[PDB]
């Protein structure tokens, strides 16, 4: 009955309510040509979209709509809501209900012009749009517990105990995928693997999926690196040409717990996590403590919830025991809590309407959000 | 219609239900409302908004906690409806208010409008078929089995001491203040911060009173414990950061003896006992410095007692035998008499029944009561 | 006796010595 | 040794020295220790990277800034340390430690250890003759010529209303909160994250306290202001980029008043003012009414005065005459009281002198300032 479209800034998932896992997974690209003088034979498309702009990757501009959870270019995010819904879904807006998801302490007008883009361009019938971290909390099963949610635009923490948000506890904080992708493709050209283009991106992007990995202790790891060479793996392109580094595996995802590296000047995921548990009440640290679940892309590094058990410990009292959720689907939380929010009966009395739209506007949401 | 009666002892701190002719009561629980501080975005929540006993213990951190009562005295009317609701539903008594007398307590030399109110509140919006109201003092005796007795008491709210003779209280004789448990742990929470540790919520609050049952002992000599440097003894929270609590376990208590420390001049727990003594008659003094029983939480304190002959020493004519009496069961002491009193065939004839309310009014219950 | 809160070797009560 | 005494209005936003019997500060600076972030490669730099007043206002993209002292409470002693050595130097003062007294201030209910670990700082670092700490409140009063009056303060750290009657302060009547400058700068920045223009460096966030102090307003009737559409009035950045600031200017200064919006509930400014002349006795309160006396930067808000009036109103009894009274120089007000005080020839008893801080230690400091 309702679709449920997690608008990912890097990977857009969506599918049906009710579902183990989303039917249309791609990345939320919208490559534009070379635009020279010269034509283009037997026609093509003028902006490609979605898998077919990673396909033909060598030529084109990939520029994401999205930037850090935030909407830039919202003709882009509209062709990629468009081939959402009529391309890889194949099913028509106005008949099902849509459920949305952003990132906490977004831009108020963004929820907005979203909805406005919903209800006036696609004409659906109902809306909603929710915290990712309440989702991905939703997916896991808990009522309970604080939420590290890190994707490629935002990471964030959400701590909730009991089916009890804590919104003034929540930290968005700027560091995220994207940024670990930049400082990989900095690090490759400091030893002789120079990657500008946009077409790179996608490479490193996919260097960094593949190879990289948390260090339990990085002055150990840097220490090994100098020494030994097994830890220096190869991978091979798209092209034919291969290539090898040591230091750059576990180099890169640290950048998450010392943003001093990317030049940020903010608290690390690891103290992120302890001082929105801290912001909370006293009384309800415990549970934060014992239902530490992650989600997202970023928590898909080998090693990472060990390296989070460690350092929460370290900042913590030595009486608390930490424990941390990460599943193996976390990758793909946001959108799971979203599928069974649509399919509860609860969720038929909380949707926005064309009607209640119409009488109030934009402003409906905030309301209807937390 | 003579049912099994129940017993109700309301104080601010504690209210104390079951019914009657038991060793103990049942059903203790503080008596406070809780209702949720956040908002609740996640479904599956606990339902209801407002949470009484267990469930409020239980989950301190989510709730805006606010007592009723402020010695002896309900502010919020509908809080106590809702307490004294809850005490009969199903998730503590699980019987009608339409079947069982109840019995009734209160602090002596309360305001007569908050009795009238109670009264109304147990005739018509409960439908209780007779009502008694006593006093804490005489309660107290007949758990004991005992006549003669001054019942120094210290509960939350109220202090005071009742001279009873041979079944005879002496009413001109009562000695009351308003300073209590509450106000001690009041002024321990500020001692608090002044050492360093700050607590403000009122989830937080309860805290404070957890350390100050725990860990606070009265010096038989303060001035000598103040020339002197103290320990500085440890305490660990629900959250597990460590607490060095130093001379605020000692001095807090001394809010009891010396009211001058809160900034309120009052007789003190020492000045009320002997005061309540001085007030009776002359042949009757010897007898009741004999028969001095202790009752109430705030009597529970390391070295109380034996400050309090210290104190009646010094203030009391010499070469008189002094006997402050105080039971194992202090706490349930005045709940255990009201079972007792409700168990006796006398009972019967003491208490107020809707028919006499429904004729005469407030001015029956001022008659029976004294 | 069952219930959260007691007190262990306090005593029933404290007494002056009784003299002749 | 009685030299012209030294006079360090201490503060968490701004930091005021001068000497004794002038009429003004003449070293006025914010109390923060910038480091620089950039590697520094050049030759011919700005030396030290330690920095502090004018210079670390000059160049504030380079440094990290980071303030020492937050709710009154120095966090960071060493920062303090060099920010007090930074005073006494040839960049400020031009003068020795050895030769002049000191008069500290501090707020009112901070923790005793702050107190003692100052004063060894004082004492041992620096090698002062003799120290004196006090009350804000005291100050003012001195400061305006008067004796009765309550003084209600905001400044960047705490927001406290002490009574004090024709010379005569009453420590229990002392209300506190930590709702002041600071949470409204940093409740101004979560709100304009909400709007668009999101700020995250420790440089970048004192352009939100220049949009505090400019561009702010306390509206009289906050829910009319709600239901009511804003004008979304523009403000130029240090750079030269515009900002559209909207509803998150006057709604942010509300934190004052309704402390729930960040998420901790406490008093507010106005129910403070309330409850320190409530806590006090009967026949003061009246012309506790009548002499009200502002002070600190964040009583500087537009229509701040207006509205303190309106809640007064609201909850003190009614016919009684109201007086909200400031000074001129509400900033200087705490700093010319004690420049006032130090030049009185009371000044040398009140002190304590170094000989006796040697004799006995911290309980010497704690005998003479209360």
């Amino acid at each position: 009955a309702a679709l449920v479209v997690d608008n990912g800034s890097g990977m857009c998932k969506a599918g049906f309510a009710g579902d183990d896992a989303p039917r249309a997974v791609f990345p939320s690209i919208v490559g534009r040509p070379r635009h020279q003088g010269v034509m283009v034979g037997m026609g093509q498309k003028d902006s490609y979209v979605g898998d077919e702009a990673q396909s033909k990757r060598g030529i084109l501009t990939l520029k994401y709509p999205i930037e850090h959870g935030i909407v830039t270019n919202w003709d882009d995010m509209e062709k990629i809501w468009h081939h959402t819904f009529y391309n890889e879904l194949r099913v028509a807006p106005e008949e099902h209900p849509v459920l949305l998801t952003e990132a906490p302490l977004n831009p108020k007008a963004n929820r907005e012009k979203m909805t406005q883009i919903m209800f006036e361009t696609f004409n659906t019938p109902a809306m909603y749009v929710a915290i990712q971290a309440v989702l991905s909390l939703y997916a896991s099963g808990r009522t309970t517990g604080i939420v590290m949610d890190s994707g490629d635009g935002v990471t964030h923490t959400v701590p909730i105990y009991e089916g009890y948000a804590l919104p003034h506890a929540i930290l968005r904080l700027d560091l995220a995928g994207r940024d670990l992708t930049d400082y990989l493709m900095k690090i490759l050209t400091e030893r002789g693997y120079s990657f500008t283009t946009t077409a790179e991106r996608e490479i490193v992007r996919d260097i960094k999926e593949k190879l990289c990995y948390v260090a339990l202790d990085f002055e150990q790891e840097m220490a090994t690196a100098a020494s030994s060479s097994s830890l220096e793996k190869s991978y091979e392109l798209p092209d034919g040409q291969v290539i090898t580094i040591g230091n750059e595996r576990f180099r890169c995802p640290e950048a998450l717990f010392q943003p001093s590296f990317l030049g940020m000047e903010s608290c690390g995921i690891h103290e992120t996590t302890f001082n929105s548990i801290m912001k909370c009440d006293v009384d309800i640290r415990k549970d934060l403590y014992a239902n530490t679940v992650l989600s997202g892309g970023t928590t898909m590094y080998p090693g990472i919830a060990d390296r989070m058990q460690k350092e929460i410990t370290a900042l913590a009292p030595s009486t608390m025991k930490i424990k941390i959720i990460a599943p193996p689907e976390r990758k793909y939380s946001v959108w799971i809590g979203g599928s069974i929010l649509a399919s509860l009966s609860t969720f038929q009395q909380m949707w926005i309407s064309k009607q209640e739209y119409d009488e109030s506007g934009p402003s409906i949401v905030h309301r209807k959000c937390f | 219609i003579a049912n099994q009666p129940v017993v109700i002892d309301n104080g601010s701190g504690v209210i104390k239900a079951g019914f009657a002719g038991d060793q103990i009561p049942k059903y203790c629980f503080p008596n406070y409302v809780g209702r949720p501080k956040h908002v609740r975005v996640m479904a599956g929540a606990l339902e209801g908004d407002i949470f009484i006993g267990p469930k409020a213990e239980e989950h301190r951190g989510l709730l805006s906690i606010r007592y009723p009562m402020e010695h002896g005295i309900v502010k919020d009317w509908n809080d106590m409806e809702r307490i004294w609701q809850y005490v009969y539903s199903k998730e503590q008594l699980q019987t009608f208010s339409e079947e069982h007398p109840v019995l009734l307590t209160e602090a002596p030399l309360n305001p007569r409008k908050n009795r009238e109110r109670a009264a109304e509140v147990f005739f018509e919006t409960f439908n209780v078929p007779a009502l008694f109201i006593s006093m804490q003092a005489v309660l107290s005796l007949y758990a004991t089995g005992r006549t003669t007795g001054v019942v120094l008491d210290s509960g939350d709210g109220v202090t005071h001491a009742v001279p009873i003779y041979e079944g005879f209280a002496m009413p001109h004789s009562i000695m009351r203040i308003d300073i209590a448990g509450r106000d001690v742990s009041r002024f321990l929470r500020l001692y608090l911060r002044k050492e360093g540790y700050d607590f403000h919520s009122s989830s937080e609050f309860e805290i404070v009173k957890a350390i100050k049952e725990r860990a606070c002992y009265l010096s038989i000599n303060p001035q000598k414990d103040e020339t002197l440097e103290t320990e500085k003894a440890q305490y660990y929270l629900p959250d597990g950061s460590t607490i060095e609590i130093g001379p605020s376990r000692f001095r807090a208590p001394e809010l009891l003896f010396r009211p001058d420390l809160i900034g309120e001049e009052s007789e003190g727990i020492h000045e009320v006992l002997v005061f309540a003594i001085q007030k009776s008659d002359m042949d009757l003094r010897r007898t009741l410095f004999s028969n001095i029983v202790l009752s109430g939480g705030s009597t529970l304190f390391k070295g109380f007692g034996d400050r309090l002959l210290s104190e009646v020493k010094k203030l009391a004519p010499k070469d008189v035998k002094i006997r402050i009496s105080a039971p194992q069961e202090r706490l349930y002491s005045t709940w255990i008499g009201g079972s007792i009193l409700a168990s006796l065939d006398t009972f019967k004839k003491m208490w107020v029944s809707k028919k006499e309310y429904e004729e005469d009014g407030a001015r029956s219950i001022h008659r029976k009561t004294f | 006796m069952a219930d959260p809160k007691y007190a262990d070797l306090p005593g029933i009560a404290r007494n002056e010595p009784d003299v002749y």
